[PDB]
């Protein structure tokens, strides 16, 4: 049950800022979220069990030490913990880092509710300032965690598109894309459209019809496809899709939709998935 | 493929049977546009929905159907704010421009109908929200009120609406359909069946269709291939065999309270509905020459109170017992 | 058109001496009006028996030249909250207007019956506190509507129905000031259809004199029908049911009046019905609810009001 | 389609969107499509309508093929094109480019809004016009009991101090002295009591303030015009005047009052003629008015 | 574990008590594709359920057994954040909206109108998902009026069966959009030899076989009471049915033939006021008025110093009062009236 | 595009010569509109009546083309709630005249509708602006307003419709559509029009479509039976017969044959039974409070559905059972 883990925002900014990327994301989500800490790899889960549910994979190479020991299988204990808290005090570590530092994270998880002792260093300007935390978690049974199981996605001969990235010349023209519906305000369901390749989101209602369209390019790896969405599981995909250069998108017809992060950190590659139903 | 009751919902208003009084007028509608306000009223399974979803296909067409067509059942929220809001916007809406083919092919009124079937389970303060509704913009959108109580529609709103009475489906008027039907499906059946199964089911085509399609589950599940007879039908309908009924006017002859509560007890442990225990026992006491007048005068007022305590949905076992206790008093 | 007031308003009395009825009340509001000391009163009775044109006037008699900045007017047409009452009633009464010695401010709070509980729980402390420069007349037709600690403090003036010679007098006044040609049976028949309601004469006798002209019994009745109260009354204390359903039917279906309004009006007649036993009464409480609870359910047919009236005989006859 | 209008200068479309948002943001706008431009005519309760005017000359493009009938009419929920034109025109390199459109009845009212890589289309359906004459809140042109000509500056900070006040009511004044004296003071009833807000007289806030008799040709002198009106109609202007350099206030003896916002993008185009008529209250009081004038002496 | 659900069948095959019902069950199943909308109605414990279980196992195969619970959230218009378990499992849904409250309506047009309009496609055949309404004779007549036209339009992808008892509060519309199966409660002979099936299965020794047909015959036609009985006498006597064990009946049984006796013996108002006292002890176990009613009215008619008038008033007042009470709000009030007048006539 | 209408919209009376009936109450409202003052006005009578018809084409000719700026018209399609009476009707009635020089009209239809709250604040907004402003009010169910309500606004009875005017509008629905209308179908419509124009519209439409011929076949009752599914007036009087003079076997298949042989309705055959049965001269007072005693639940129990036939046939024994007490 002994779990220890240590962070440098500064040593690695990429992963740090997929770490980023996670908490901000299960923050706008819902309170609460669910860590598993496996003795290779991170996840970090946020189940409402029609609404959407992520799942981020989180290696072991991100933190410079990733001590985990537990009596189950596999070293894993899965923790529920209140999201505020710990995006308070990762605010305060990049306020931290934002007025100049190095500091590392001391994350030991110090007590079924248990907390983590969430410990770092800041220097003023050469002065020692402690911050402690502690976040108080409850531990998740292991009949509990095998009843939490990753959401299944396949395209017997349906259609993923590679949304270009945004770091290219399209990038910002794809994210004005997406965007563009999140300015009207009586908004709530969107239509989403595939054709091999265009994408366009259509929101139809009683009095009034949105059509928005892409002209640009896009690629697709290797019908129609249409589903039903919420508007701020679309705003979820706007905030992922901003932090992220390779974004996979996936449209299955009237069944559910998929949004797939990832970060090529080569080593095992960090990956954001949003399931929507 | 699909039951036998959607399969064989008429599409065009030329399969909606012995409903020519409503129908004729609907289709001569077809080569004008003076379409009034319609209510649609009939006991259940007569042809309401069935008349007005192929009255709109001949009227518009699928493409426009979409467009100019706004239907609110029971199913969704039909409160004074709705009735307020949106049929009051669906209303005020513009009749959108019919395509090329649409105008060439289908009649293409100037107006939309906003149906609101299930009417009667409609609150009388939203139904007061109608009342002008129907009649500023009587010449952009039309109403077709559905519902199977006419009572429960309000005086001002029935007046606004031309009535339309569905009749009941009996074996006089309905016998071709279901022959239709039967034919249809390969269904060999007796001589005296296709009469039955619309006389045990009392003015409705939903039901004697029904009934036909399980009497046919069953006889190409035996796979004998032979013809479904007139006790088959009733086996599947819960009609209560005439050597049942017959014990139990027998021991309501002999008015002994306790063996006619036993007997009562015996047959409540069987699954019979009271409801047609009592209808059967109409029948029989009604179509007698055995009982004088006043005994036929006092046995429909005591069948009637007692459908009417079962219609409010209490214990059968009760009033079957009080009932039957009552006519052996008689 | 024309700017010819209607002479509900054209013949508002301006002054105490112009209001008939309740004469031991008029003498005491001009008292009132007289002295100046005026306590916080409440007016309450029947609609359209002068309980508003009584309250202004001794108000304009009262605050002579300072009527537009001593008096404060709330109706019903105003957002009477518990923010007004705290702010704009607050203010006013704070106000230091000087008077003659003995006047004081009044606040008009006419219709008070519609006021919110929190708005009269303020007006408490309000009139609690300010008490002597402002008081307080509220104009109400329950007078049960305004709290307990608010009636405390005031002093109860019931008005009356205005009885057939001070309606009549006032008529009189009105046809003597518009020469309009009249008959003694129709100024009866107008009294008669008013029911004590000086408005409703006025309307009526409007109505007449501009359909027809002359106010006989003709000319009115043809106009404006009996009140219907009274003869929900005649057809519930007839002897036979074939005399009963004449009445029903001739008088109340063929001439437009609904059935719940038919229900509803009898329901009002058996309560004050007189000569009557109890026992027979409740029966007929009871018979008249059961036919309501069919004619809301949807069955509001002539059959049903025929078969309330047979089991009202039938309780009549023997129960 | 029957007609069709582009433009770049989001910015003013939506700055004449938002003068019509005071008047509710949650009903419907009546729009005039005719040769000159395209308008925004809205009403609140048959006291109060504003009209805007957006020439054929803001826009680069305007059409209008509609060749049989002089204007068109359209009735459009206000709230989803205030929420649709407001793009701001960011990323000015690529600027974003509108469309109007309006195939005729039964066709919705299209936006279509270009971003060189991104080309949205909202589609508004018109509704059924409802049967009132706009003509009805109009204001004389032989009968103009006194007309002012206000900057935009020096009126919005007095709406703004009225508002600020509460004003439940206002009174206006305007009355001319034989010695070229001018006063111009919206006097108001609040929870403060009376309190009045009196424009100066200098040419640079008071341009030009004459007093008619009724006829709009004398110059009477000594002699004064009051409008009792209401501030929940008053209000309405207050966003119109946040665009204005000069404001005409024109009043008859009929009680209408009209607000004439003049605003001072194309070199062609003369601006947004925003015109806001008002009703005047009946005022059955009649020592209020001798209070006001009491009031204004001292 | 309890000795109902430990036997109870879990295929067509295995279930014996009416060989007619098992037939039709079977032609049913045998073209799963146009299968109607059902409403099985019958006496209570006749085993309707299980048989819709192996309807379902017939329709969809095997694992409609396997169950797993999840609670929805509905929110009414005061915001009241309503709640309700879902029971669940592969190829179809279990929904007693009933439980919900007055409610039922927010229920029926959200389950009811999600799941009918997801059409289904898994990855092509899009089939239909069984919706089983546990207690359709116990809904509000509005959640019926916006259940009708669900099914009526969405039939294609969702299938309805409705099990209830005593389908009289059942609307007209309902039962013409369904096909009506009855499930005749089994005989004495029937529930003796499934007795007999499990007490061979559990090895408890039984002497006088003629125990298991008293326990039938005081069970009256429940599969679930016999057992229960079963279970606890075998349980309270060790296993070992002695010829003179003591048949154990539902305590709120023995309460209200104690009540009956109580009326028969006195007839007095302080009498009433005792009878009250133990109407609301009855009330307070969330015991349904009408099962009370019928309970008092059938222990009454069963006292053999009672005429034939006495029960004739009886059963009369029965009928009077059971109508009442189904068109009333407070039971408490039919339930005093009916004693009292029972008292009145007695005496 | 007024041939595009129902019948019903199509034929509303524009101008206040065309509505029929109701002549004391248009005589009335000419003369206040004639003389100049015109009261607040109450509109009272079964629906179908003219009222909504009246009230617009008095305002019509009062204002002419003004209507539109001088007339604010508010139903139950409208949430007239105590906030709309206060911020739209007070404002409505506060502003001055729109270049007419006389009063504003505020027409409030099914007022019966609106709220005690919002009825209660009305009352001196109508009080204090009469000057400037006048209120009509519309309903069909007086008692639901409130009695000052009642008592400030002058009540005109709207009668239902008398034979005369719906003769005089049927000749004119004919002469626009050049129908033919037999002389026994006319009464037959009167009949079962129960004073209302609305029903007549609807049924003579529905006639109109139900001929083949519309320019030469005539309209006979056989014609207006057949389209509003009512019981002919010999099939309401056999089943009576049967019922009253034969047996329990035959009056049994009288009854069910009438009702096969045109699918005639249970509620209608009752219905026209009782107003046959209330001419009749029953002398012992007992035979016609059984009649409707019975008759009414029986009535009562059709609305709430139930067995066809069980009704049927209650309805024979409770005329043959009442009868007994007459002899
Ligand atoms: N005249 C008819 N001709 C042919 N089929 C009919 C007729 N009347 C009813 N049906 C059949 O009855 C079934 C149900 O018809 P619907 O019209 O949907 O029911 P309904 O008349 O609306 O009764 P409700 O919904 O309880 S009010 C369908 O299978 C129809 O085909
Ligand atoms: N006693 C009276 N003397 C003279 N006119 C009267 C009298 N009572 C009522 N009126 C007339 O009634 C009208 C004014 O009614 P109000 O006095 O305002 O009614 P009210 O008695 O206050 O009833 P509510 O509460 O307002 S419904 C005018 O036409 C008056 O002339
Ligand atoms: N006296 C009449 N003369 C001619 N047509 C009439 C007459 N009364 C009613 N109608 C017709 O009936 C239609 C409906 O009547 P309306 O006046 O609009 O409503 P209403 O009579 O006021 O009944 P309610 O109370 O509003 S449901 C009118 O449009 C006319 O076509
Ligand atoms: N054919 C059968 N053989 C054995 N037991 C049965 C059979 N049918 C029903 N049961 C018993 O009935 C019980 C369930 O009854 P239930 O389905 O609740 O009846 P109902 O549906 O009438 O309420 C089960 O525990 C089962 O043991
Ligand atoms: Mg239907
Ligand atoms: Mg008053
Ligand atoms: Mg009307």
């Amino acid at each position: 049950m002994k779990l220890k883990l240590i962070v440098n925002g500064c040593e690695a900014p990429d992963d740090y800022k997929l770490l980023r990327t996670t908490i901000n994301t299960v923050a706008s989500l819902r309170k609460t979220a669910i860590l598993r800490f496996n003795s290779e790899r991170l996840t970090i889960i946020s189940t409402p069990k029609d609404t959407g549910q992520l799942w981020c994979t989180i290696p072991h190479d991100v933190f410079r030490l990733y001590t985990v020991i537990s009596a189950r299988e596999l070293n894993t204990i899965t923790m529920e913990c209140n999201c505020d808290s710990l995006l308070s005090v990762f605010k305060r570590y990049d306020r931290v880092m934002n007025q100049g530092s190095s500091s590392n994270m001391t994350i030991k998880l110090q007590s079924p509710i248990c907390a983590l002792g969430i410990t770092f260093e800041e220097i003023v300007h050469n002065k020692v300032i402690m911050h402690s935390f502690k976040v108080p978690v409850k531990l998740l049974f292991r009949a509990q965690d095998t009843r939490i199981q990753e959401p299944m996605i396949n395209y017997i001969q349906l259609m993923m598109y590679k949304l270009p990235p945004i770091s290219g010349e399209f990038g910002s023209a794809f994210h004005g894309f997406i965007r563009r519906v999140e300015r009207y305000s009586n908004v709530n369901h969107i239509h989403l459209m595939g054709v091999k390749v265009e994408l366009k989101i259509i929101v139809n209602e009683l009095d009034w019809h949105l059509e928005i369209c892409w002209n640009g390019p896009l690629d697709s790896v290797i019908s129609t496809h249409e589903v039903i969405i919420r508007c701020k599981d679309w705003k979820v995909c706007s905030k992922l899709y901003a932090a992220f250069e390779e974004v996979v998108l996936a449209i299955s017809h009237d069944e559910s939709c998929v949004f797939h992060c990832s970060l090529d950190r080569g080593r095992e590659r960090g990956q954001i998935i949003y399931y929507i139903a | 493929q699909q039951p036998w009751v959607e399969k064989y919902r008429p599409k065009n208003l030329d399969e909606v049977t012995a409903q020519d009084h409503a129908v004729t007028v609907l289709k001569k509608t077809l080569k004008s546009a003076n379409l009034p306000h319609m209510l649609f009223y009939g006991p259940p399974g007569t042809g309401k929905t069935s008349t007005i979803l192929a009255l709109t296909k001949e009227l518009y067409g699928p493409d426009l159907m979409k467009s100019r067509i706004l239907e609110l059942n029971a199913s969704d929220e039909r409160g004074i704010s709705i009735v307020r809001e949106k049929v009051k916007n669906f209303a005020r809406l513009t009749v959108s421009k019919p395509s090329k083919h649409d105008l060439e092919n289908y009649p293409c009124p100037p107006y939309k109908i906003i149906i609101l079937d299930e009417a009667d389970s409609m609150t009388a303060d939203a139904q007061s929200a109608l009342r002008r509704t129907m009649e500023t913009y009587s010449g952009v959108t039309r109403f077709c009120l559905i519902c199977n109580y006419v009572t429960r529609i309000i005086d001002p709103l029935a007046s606004r609406c031309s009535k339309f009475r569905f009749k009941a489906l009996d074996a006089s008027n309905a016998i071709d359909r279901l022959r239709f039907i039967s034919e249809q499906e390969n269904v060999k059946c007796d001589d005296g069946v296709l009469e039955r199964i619309l006389d045990i089911s009392a003015g409705d085509l939903r039901r004697g269709i029904t009934l036909l399609q399980s009497a046919s589950k069953g006889a190409q599940y035996l796979g004998d291939g032979k013809n479904i007879t007139s006790t088959q039908v009733e086996e599947l309908a819960g009609v209560v065999p005439h050597d049942i009924l017959i014990e139990i006017v027998e021991k309501v002859k002999s008015g002994d309270f306790d063996e006619i509560k036993k007997y009562v007890n015996t047959f409540m442990k069987s699954g019979w509905s009271a409801a047609s225990v009592v209808n059967q026992l109409h029948e029989y006491y009604i179509t007698n020459d055995n009982f004088d007048t006043n005994f036929k005068n006092q046995i429909s007022w005591l069948l009637f109170t007692t459908d009417s305590r079962l219609n409010n949905g209490t214990n059968e076992h009760i009033q079957l017992l009080n009932l039957l206790v009552k006519i052996s008093q008689l | 058109l024309s700017l010819q007031l209607p002479w509900v308003e054209k013949y508002r009395p301006q002054v105490l001496s112009d209001i008939v009825g309740n004469k031991e009340t008029i003498d005491r509001l001009q008292q009132i009006a007289k002295d100046g000391n005026m306590p916080h009163m409440i007016i309450s009775g029947m609609p359209g028996i002068g309980k508003t044109t009584s309250v202004h006037c001794l108000a304009h008699e009262l605050l002579g030249r300072s009527y537009a900045d001593g008096v404060l007017e709330l109706n019903a047409s105003d957002d009477r909250g518990i923010d007004v009452v705290r702010n704009q009633i607050k203010h006013f009464a704070q106000k230091k207007l000087h008077l003659p010695p003995g006047k004081h401010k009044i606040v008009i709070l006419d219709e008070a019956d519609s006021m919110t509980a929190g708005a009269q729980q303020a007006l408490r402390r309000t009139m609690e506190l300010y008490s002597n420069s402002t008081r307080f007349a509220f104009a109400c037709n329950q007078s049960n509507k305004i709290i307990e600690p608010l009636q405390s403090r005031c002093a109860i003036l019931r008005y009356s129905k205005l009885s057939d010679e001070d309606v009549l007098k006032r008529l009189l006044q009105i046809i003597k000031l518009e020469d309009v040609k009249y008959t003694n049976d129709g100024l009866e028949a107008i009294i008669f259809t008013a029911e004590g309601d000086m408005r409703q004469a006025i309307n009526n006798l409007q109505s007449t004199v501009a359909g027809h002209g002359l106010v006989n019994a003709d000319n009115v009745f043809k106009i404006v029908d009996s009140p219907h109260p009274l003869i929900v009354k005649k057809m519930l204390l007839a002897s036979n049911l074939e005399d009963s359903i004449q009445i029903l039917r001739t008088d109340l279906w063929k001439k437009g009046y609904s059935s719940i309004d038919i229900v509803t009006t009898s329901f009002r007649v058996t309560k004050n019905l007189a000569q009557v036993k109890e026992s027979v009464r409740l029966e007929m409480i009871k018979e008249i609810g059961l036919t309501h609870m069919r004619i809301l359910e949807g069955v509001g047919t002539y059959l049903q009001l025929a078969s309330m009236l047979a089991k009202i005989h039938k309780l009549n006859n023997k129960a | 389609n029957k007609f069709s209008a582009s433009t770049v200068h989001l910015e003013h479309i939506t700055t004449a969107l938002s003068c019509l948002t005071p008047f509710g943001s949650k009903d419907d706008v009546l729009i005039f499509i005719d040769a000159d431009g395209l308008s925004f005519v809205r009403e609140n309760n048959h006291v109060i309508k504003i009209q805007l005017l957006l020439s054929r000359e803001l826009f680069m493009s305007y059409s209008y093929r509609n060749e049989t009938e002089d204007h068109m009419k359209l009735c459009v929920k206000i709230n989803h094109i205030l929420d649709s034109v407001s793009v701001m025109n960011r990323n000015s390199d690529d600027i974003v480019e509108c469309t109007l459109s309006y195939d005729g009845h039964g066709s919705p009212f299209v936006l279509i809004f270009e971003d060189s890589f991104i080309s949205e289309r909202v589609e508004y359906s018109t509704y059924l016009i409802k049967d009132f004459d706009t003509n009805g809140l109009e204001l004389d042109r032989e009968r103009i009991s006194f007309e002012a000509i206000i900057k935009g500056e020096a009126l919005h900070s007095a709406l703004k101090d009225l508002k600020e006040i509460g004003c439940k009511e206002c009174y206006v004044y305007a009355k001319t002295e034989a010695n070229d004296e001018n006063v111009f003071a919206l006097i108001s009833k609040s929870q403060l009591g009376f309190s009045k807000i009196k424009l100066p007289s200098n040419r640079s806030i008071l341009e030009k303030l004459q007093v008619f008799d009724g006829d709009s040709t004398t110059v009477i002198d000594g002699f004064a015009v009051i409008g009792f009106f209401d501030f929940t109609s008053f209000d309405k202007i207050r966003k119109s005047t946040k665009i204005a350099s000069k404001v005409l206030f024109r009043m008859d003896v009929h009680g209408v009052l009209s607000v004439n916002i003049l605003s001072q993008l194309p070199k062609d185009y003369p601006g947004i003629v925003i015109e806001v008529c008002m009703l005047e209250k009946e005022s059955i009081d009649e020592a209020a008015q001798t209070e006001i004038e009491l009031l204004m002496e001292t | 574990s309890l000795w109902v659900d430990k036997y109870r069948p879990k295929s067509l095959n295995a279930l014996s008590h009416n060989e007619e019902l098992t037939n039709f069950l079977k032609s049913l199943s045998d073209q799963p594709r146009d299968l109607p909308h059902l409403l099985l109605y019958g006496p209570n414990g006749t085993g309707k359920k299980t048989r819709c279980m192996a309807l379902l196992e017939s329709i969809f195969g095997p694992g409609v057994y396997r169950l797993k619970i999840d609670v929805r959230q509905f929110v009414t218009a005061s915001n009241r954040k309503l709640e309700l378990n879902v029971v669940s499992s592969p190829y179809h849904l279990e929904i007693t909206p009933s439980d919900m409250g007055n409610n039922d309506r927010i229920v029926i047009q959200e389950l009811l109108k999600e799941v009918a309009q997801m059409e289904q496609v898994d990855f092509l055949a899009h089939r239909y998902k069984c919706v089983i309404i546990n207690e359709a004779n116990s809904l509000t007549k509005d959640a019926q009026a916006a259940l009708r036209r669900t099914m009526e339009k969405y039939s294609k992808n969702i299938r309805l069966i409705m099990v209830c008892d005593s389908m009289s509060p059942i609307i007209a519309p309902i039962k013409s959009r369904c096909l009506l199966i009855r499930c005749p409660a089994p005989s004495d002979s029937e529930i003796s030899t499934i007795l007999s099936d499990v007490v061979t299965n559990e090895r408890i020794q039984l002497e006088t076989k003629d125990i298991l047909k008293r326990i039938a015959q005081a069970s009256n036609g429940n599969l679930r009471v016999s057992l229960l009985m079963l279970e606890s006498m075998a349980l309270n006597n060790e296993l070992a049915l002695k010829s003179s064990s003591p048949i154990i009946k539902p305590d709120w049984i023995i309460v209200i033939h104690k009540l009956t006796r109580k009326i028969v013996k006195e007839r007095s108002v302080n009498s009433l006021i005792e009878c009250r006292a133990v109407l609301y002890d009855l009330l307070a176990h969330c015991i349904p008025a009408n099962i009370i009613l019928k309970e008092l009215t059938f222990s009454l008619l069963d006292v053999e110093t009672l005429n034939t008038t006495n029960k004739s008033s009886i059963i009369e007042y029965s009928s009077v009062f059971d109508e009442r009470l189904s068109l009333g709000n407070k039971a408490i009030f039919h339930l005093e009236g009916f004693i009292a007048k029972v008292m009145c006539c007695l005496d | 595009s007024k041939e595009n209408l129902p019948w019903v919209e199509k034929y509303r009376p524009e101008t206040l010569d065309e509505v029929y009936g109701q002549n004391e109450v248009i005589t009335t409202v000419r003369k206040f509109v004639d003389e100049g003052k015109l009261p607040h006005l109450l509109f009272y009578g079964p629906p179908g009546t003219g009222k909504t018809s009246t009230i617009v084409a008095l305002a019509r000719e009062i204002y002419g083309k003004n209507y539109s700026n001088m007339v604010l018209e508010l139903n139950a399609s409208d949430d007239r709630g105590i906030d709309v009476v206060r911020n739209q009707i007070k404002d409505f009635a506060s502003t001055r005249q729109i270049f007419s020089k006389g009063f504003k009209l505020i027409i409030l239809d099914e007022a019966d509708a609106m709220t005690n709250a919002a009825q209660n604040a009305l009352r001196r907004v109508i009080e204090r602006y009469t000057k400037n402003t006048r209120f009509c009010v519309l309903a069909n169910y007086a008692h639901k307003l409130t009695p000052a309500l009642l008592s400030r606004c002058t009540r005109f009875r709207f009668q239902p419709l008398p034979q005369e005017a719906i003769e005089r509008r049927i000749a004119n629905v004919l002469v626009h559509e050049k129908l033919k209308l037999s002389p026994n179908a006319e009464k037959a419509l009167i009949e079962l029009s129960n004073g209302d124009m609305r029903r007549v519209l609807n049924v003579l439409q529905s006639c109109k479509a139900t001929l083949d011929n519309p320019d030469e076949d005539e309209i006979s009752d056989d014609v207006i039976y057949e389209c509003c599914g009512a019981p002919r007036p010999s099939d309401l009087k056999a089943v009576l017969k049967s019922i009253l003079e034969d047996d329990w076997g035959t009056a049994h298949y009288t009854l069910n044959k009438v009702r096969s042989a045109k699918g005639l309705a249970l509620i209608d055959l009752i219905e026209g039974i009782v107003k046959i049965l209330e001419d009749y001269e029953l002398q012992n007072e007992e035979t016609r409070v059984h009649l409707l005693t019975k008759l009414a639940d029986i009535e009562y129990s059709i609305s709430k559905g139930g067995n066809d036939q069980i009704q049927g046939s209650a309805v024979i024994g409770a005329i043959k059972a009442s009868f007994e007490n007459e002899t």
